[PDB]
């Protein structure tokens, strides 16, 4: 019955100072202990400071410097705080729970773009047969979440209630946008009678696209 | 504090095969080590603790094993999805990871469709036409974006995915997007494949107002 | 990489002697120059006195014979203290770096109601719809904090991982009290699963409230 | 000391538009003046020095051009982030700023919600309404607080929120208030709006014991 989330800015311009919230359930932070740990976009994970359940905190000599963790009980949350970023301090951010030396559950996972612009919505277009596939089984649907940062997406087929034959593959980057391109396979029974649908979200764009995907005529 | 060293960056074996992975640290870790497992956007999973202690869901392929430096990960019966980076963790001394080790299967074979813009997509100015191209085994490929006849070669840009839990293929979007323009100076549109898994390509098409 | 942080009172009683604190980083204070520039409530931008590389201080006249600039290296702090404030002094003060002539880096940001009152921490109540809005994708929420002061609370809705659509609308003057009102806008599909709250915090009043916003019922 | 003047105090234009800005000494500046732009809330930034160079990271559409006491700053091609208030300081004689320039620009449109006093709010014998408008053009609103029929005109304050470092819109909070007494002493709570978007007016409304 443990937790773990975890609560940030999406963007923070260099210079500044990141500050996330770990936000525990199921236990009690006065009987554990929660740390910070990062995978650095292109990195390995790395521990960055520990946060007793006696108050102490431990920090990453090498991130000590800069990062400064601490909590806040009768709310229950651990908290961060880094000042003073580079670019190689982007990707995704998570904080744990911690038992005889290591971290038994927690982890629900947190991202984390760092450079100096701003946002920008996700553009949602279908993706459907120009007539072509009709009688097999057995249709491959899609759609492309275009032109978004700083970073991700996150399409769900309908409703999450297909699940197999989903296919969103990652995405590239633009003139300094993101975009991706999901898919979906489905037998062709459900793609008529019974609808299918994307379903797009970009938290850091409050974002919250639905796009139903039709088939074409012409 | 202990720096941590996972020996083959890169393992690929077989369903069934059993594979043996490494760790050593710097300094005597006495018996303080940690299986991480990450599986590519997801919270690193706990897979064994202190050397070698099954963490309370990890089925029993997992198995830990070591003394002071150096230490191992076995997975006696490579499943399918068992594909992901592994780190060791290491808290004797002071609570540091590991390079970590990929671990791709081995398998074989493709799978492709297109699509073209949406009323939409077009409707402002621009036209972005993607060939897909799932499941396909020897990860590598290679496609190439016609046009009546062209062949445009770019202006697309496409990704893969990662190693499937279940069904050890890889996956490949790419698109090829134009102004709207010229997308809407042809009727023709097309992108051949190619693999290995045939010799005579593969390519899907796709003519203007139709569909 | 050059910062420029300042600390100081919040408050000051009138008569008192006010005195901040520039903390310089990136640089060094014997290679540069420092100097305090304040914005007077209701007023434009005016030069205090400027500290040397080489320990000179120079005065603006007028400010001279109640404001005395100085400096520690050791520490990397230029400080302010100015006997004898009227509540015309009132407003951010901000330390700078100085070239040729001007500044080109530094300026974090540092207010200061200077009044013969005191402080009174912030009352934070919750802004939601008397049933009303419903299915629309976009639901607008709030947190109304009142009665504090001095100047300024600083509210982040859901940690700061909203932004988009968040809009703290400035204060207003009460009974010698100050109370503002932030909202946010969200896609209804995140009011309901997953849950939108403020925060709140009124730094001379070591102040952290917040205010999550449930749905009224009624 | 030198006195600067801003003489526009507050100019607006729209995207793309190119302007120009002012600041002039009572005493020959000698060409060393200095343009430091604001932006609610953020520390002033140094576009251009020494009369007219460039800092190192202001964009080009930024210049500088004078002459012992007449200078001046324009930004060709004005953005939609360049809202913000220009202040121009002069350290020829003796350091002193300018009473700034206000800068906004075009675009038009509203939106409005309603919100009576909380739980809270409420049981502290303190009932507070408000009616927010978000994102609207031109700045010009009027607002109406009126209560079955009624219409109580007072006891009542707003604020309006800078122009969009985004949407170069505004926005407006106004929150009426009374006892835990009468606004308990009635059900019926309404808020007319009043644009220019439109002609007929916007008004939400809510009923006591209702939400």
């Amino acid at each position: 019955q443990v937790q773990l989330l975890e609560s940030g800015p999406g963007l923070v311009r260099p210079s500044e100072t990141l500050s996330l919230t770990c936000t525990v359930s199921g236990f009690s932070l006065t009987s554990f202990s929660v740390s910070w740990v990062r995978h650095p976009s292109g990195k390995g994970p790395e521990w960055m400071g520990r946060m007793w359940y006696d108050g102490y905190t431990a920090y990453n000599s090498a991130l000590k410097s800069r990062l400064s963790i601490s909590r806040d009980t009768s709310k229950n949350q651990v908290f961060l705080k880094m000042n003073s970023l580079q670019t190689d301090d982007t990707g995704t951010y998570y904080c744990t729970r911690d038992l005889y030396g290591g971290y038994p559950l927690g982890f629900w996972y947190f991202d984390f773009w760092g450079p100096g612009t701003m946002v920008t919505v996700s553009s949602v277009f279908p993706l459907a047969p120009g007539s072509a596939a009709q009688t097999n089984s057995m249709v491959t649907l899609g759609c492309l979440v275009k032109g978004y940062f700083p970073e991700p997406v996150t399409v769900t087929w309908n409703s999450g209630a297909l699940s197999s034959g989903v296919h969103t593959f990652p995405a590239v980057l633009q003139s300094g946008l993101y975009t991706l391109t999901s898919s979906v396979t489905v037998p062709s029974s459900t793609w008529s009678s019974q609808a299918v649908t994307c379903n797009v979200a970009h938290p850091a764009s409050s974002t919250k696209v639905d796009k139903k995907i039709v088939p074409r005529d012409c | 504090d202990i720096k941590l060293t996972q020996s083959p960056s890169l393992l690929s074996a077989s369903v069934g095969d059993r594979v043996t992975l490494s760790c050593k640290g710097s300094q005597n870790i006495n018996n303080y080590l940690a299986w991480y497992q990450q599986k590519l956007g997801e919270a690193p999973k706990l897979l064994i603790y202190n050397t070698n202690s099954l963490q309370t869901g990890i089925p029993s392929r997992f198995s830990g094993s070591g003394s002071g430096t150096d230490y191992t990960l076995t997975i006696s019966s490579l499943q399918p999805e068992d594909v992901a980076t592994y780190f060791c963790y290491q808290y004797n001394n002071g609570y540091t990871f590991g390079a970590g080790t990929k671990l791709e299967l081995k398998r074989t074979a493709p799978t492709v469709s297109i699509f073209p813009p949406s009323t939409e997509q077009l409707a402002t100015g621009g036209a972005s036409v993607v060939c897909l191209m799932n499941n396909f085994y020897p990860r590598d490929i290679s496609v190439k974006w016609k046009i009546d006849g062209t062949e445009r070669r770019d202006g697309v840009l496409d990704s893969v995915t990662d190693q499937d839990s279940k069904d050890s293929t890889y996956s490949m979007s790419s698109t090829l997007s134009l102004t709207k323009a010229d997308y809407e100076s042809h009727n023709l549109y097309t992108c051949e494949v190619v693999h290995k898994t045939s010799s005579s390509p593969v390519v899907k098409s796709f003519n203007r107002n139709e569909c």
